RNA sequence: GAUGAUCAGGUUGAUAGGUCUGAGGUGGAAGUGUGGCGACACAUGGAGCUGACAGAUACUAAUCGAUCGAGGACUUAAC
RNA sequence: UAGGCCCAGGCUCUGGGCACUGUCUCAACGAGAGACUCGGUGAAAUUAUAGUACCUGUGAAGAUGCAGGUUACCCGCGACAGGACGGAAAGA
RNA sequence: AUGAGUAGCGAAAGAGGGGUGAGAAUCCCCUCCACCGAAUGCCUAAGGUUUCCUGAGGAAGGCUCGUCCGCUCAGGGUUAGU
RNA sequence: GACCGAUAGUGAACCAGUACCGUGAGGGAAAGGUGAAAAGCACCCCGGAAGGGGAGUGAAAGAGAUCCUGAAACCGUGUGCC
RNA sequence: UUAAGUUAGAAAGGGCGCACGGUGGAUGCCUUGGCACUAGGAGCCGAUGAAGGACGGGACGAACACCGAUAUGCUUCGGG
């Protein structure tokens, strides 16, 4: 089994689940599919996340890019980025630029 | 107007029960093997 | 009916004149999905127009068509483009000039994109 | 019809656009010719133009596809 | 773009008449912005915990949470403004 | 943490072709269109204090994006007897 | 020193009367810890980068730069029973 | 086969327990800094320009510290 994780990913976590979601459990060939056509913000990286866990597969354990499936896929809270004064347009006050930790696992089925 | 009361976990778990993504319809292109929308176009594919 | 396509009145009849012109020049134009949608009827009936060839059609056509330059090599207006070179094209064509192909969502705003070309 | 939903269709097909022919609306187009010093008038000529309405017509788009979806528990009684 | 008129008295006030109108009998349609759906970003007041129905009683102020009964498959989205022990208020 | 992926994200006109680029609605060029014009034009004060030019940049910041910026970093740039 | 040990002890263990606030007199913070030694990750791979997976150093890399230990709220993934 | 009866299971999601993480910096060890005193010194500097500052000085940025156009130092006498 092979893993790629993406630290302080300036994404909500929240918004990211939503994707992770969809791709978990599915075939690796398809779910980058399933990447590609969602047309959500959080695609882009989960798929950059779930390519680098297939290149690691082959290039350093050698197990075949085919016969591989998404064994786990979840999203974890960072950092968060305080800004007290939006004041600049907007009239809020500390508001808060979230962050992600993204990992995707991969094995053999 | 006010919240007169924090919301439990149990309720916004429940609430956000809807809230969620459909698996997109995707068809596998004639020639080539990429996949793309139905009714797309991919002659690239 | 028709869509309003989030403009006003004459902005609208602004950006479909404009889309016409530029579907004339270029044969081949990418936009908006209902954008293609509203465009395909009016560019359809200038071709029918272009088709007669007379003059009462000539000015009918030029009092919507842009004043644009379609090749610089000959010296071409858009209008002449249209009564002379598509207008000779489709000259066994009983309407369809046009075919709208969906491409999909755009970054910026998720629109959904369109590829509508003269057939 | 807020969105879901509902309803009519998906190439042995008229679902929508276009085209053709119509219905209704406005009302006598451009060019040319004539009369007038001119603004204009007359003829060609119920003419030209026409969004959401009707009938024909596969000309354009509904392609290819994918997913889900049974194998029918036990007891008693009458057969 | 840019004043409604007329006949009066009292020096501006009270008038009267006319004109005119969606002020209303009584509302209908249309345009735009928001609402609504999709993509991006993303706060605040408030907050004992909470799986928080209704009626009739009981009760230190007015019962969701006490007693007796009657109703009710699980989870949402959009509206209403009834309760809102919401805030305004104010009498006093 | 909750409210909640909720309210906001204000006028006001843009559309297409090409380019650059890992990536373009938003940056550059072209074309047409549109708005101001006793100004939304020209100059020059008070005030600010490098914000000016060239190259590089994609942490942070810029109510979205960003290859862009009044942002960041390196070099430069202000000449009086009137 | 039967004094404190980073919310304590000076306001100040750190470029502190600093940063900030105010016209001014004046008011006045937050912020300590890699490892014995940088030996602080050559090289390969995915990626524009950030960030990872190997390889290597090291007693330890889950000691990799807000880098000793690391609790609770809060946020997630899997699963036994309902 | 018909009729009349019984039960089971079902998870869009949720609850409890368990396993594993993230965030965040309590806790424990540690000390560069303080606090209260004791025993001695010393109790003033300045027009021969003070206390306190501004501006400058390095081969190459800013800052602290040191120094003053003799400017990251000069002379001498000692130590090492």
């Amino acid at each position: 089994q092979a893993k790629a994780v993406a630290r302080t990913v300036r994404i909500a976590p929240r918004k990211a689940r939503l994707v992770m979601d969809l791709i978990r459990g599915k075939q690796v060939g398809e779910a980058v599919s399933i990447l590609n056509l969602t047309p959500r913000a959080a695609s882009p990286i989960i798929e950059k996340v779930l390519k680098s866990a297939i290149a690691n597969a082959e290039h350093n354990y050698e197990m075949d890019a085919n016969n591989l499936v998404i064994s786990q896929a979840f999203v974890d809270e960072g950092p968060t980025l305080k800004r007290f004064r939006p004041r600049a347009m907007g009239r809020a006050s500390q508001i808060n630029k979230r962050t992600s930790h993204i990992t995707i696992v991969v094995s053999e089925k | 107007a006010v919240p007169f009361r924090r919301t439990s976990k149990m309720k916004k778990r429940l609430r956000r029960t809807h809230f969620k993504l459909n698996v997109p319809g995707m068809t596998e292109c004639p020639s080539c093997g990429e996949m793309k929308l139905s009714h797309r176009v991919c002659k690239a594919c | 009916s028709y869509r309003k396509l989030g403009r006003t009145s004459a902005q609208r009849k602004a950006m479909l004149r404009d889309l016409t012109t530029d579907l004339i020049i270029n044969e081949r134009i990418e936009t908006t999905e209902t954008r293609a949608k509203e465009l395909r009827s009016v560019v359809e009936k200038m071709i029918t127009l272009g088709k007669r060839g007379d003059l009462h059609a000539r000015r009918q056509a030029a009092a919507y068509i842009r004043n644009e330059v379609a090749n610089e090599e000959n010296n071409q207006d858009a209008l002449q483009k249209l009564f002379s070179d598509i207008a000779t094209r489709y000259e066994e064509r009983q309407g369809g000039y046009t075919r709208i192909m969906k491409l999909g969502p755009r970054r910026g705003d998720g629109a959904p994109m369109a590829i509508i070309e003269l057939v």
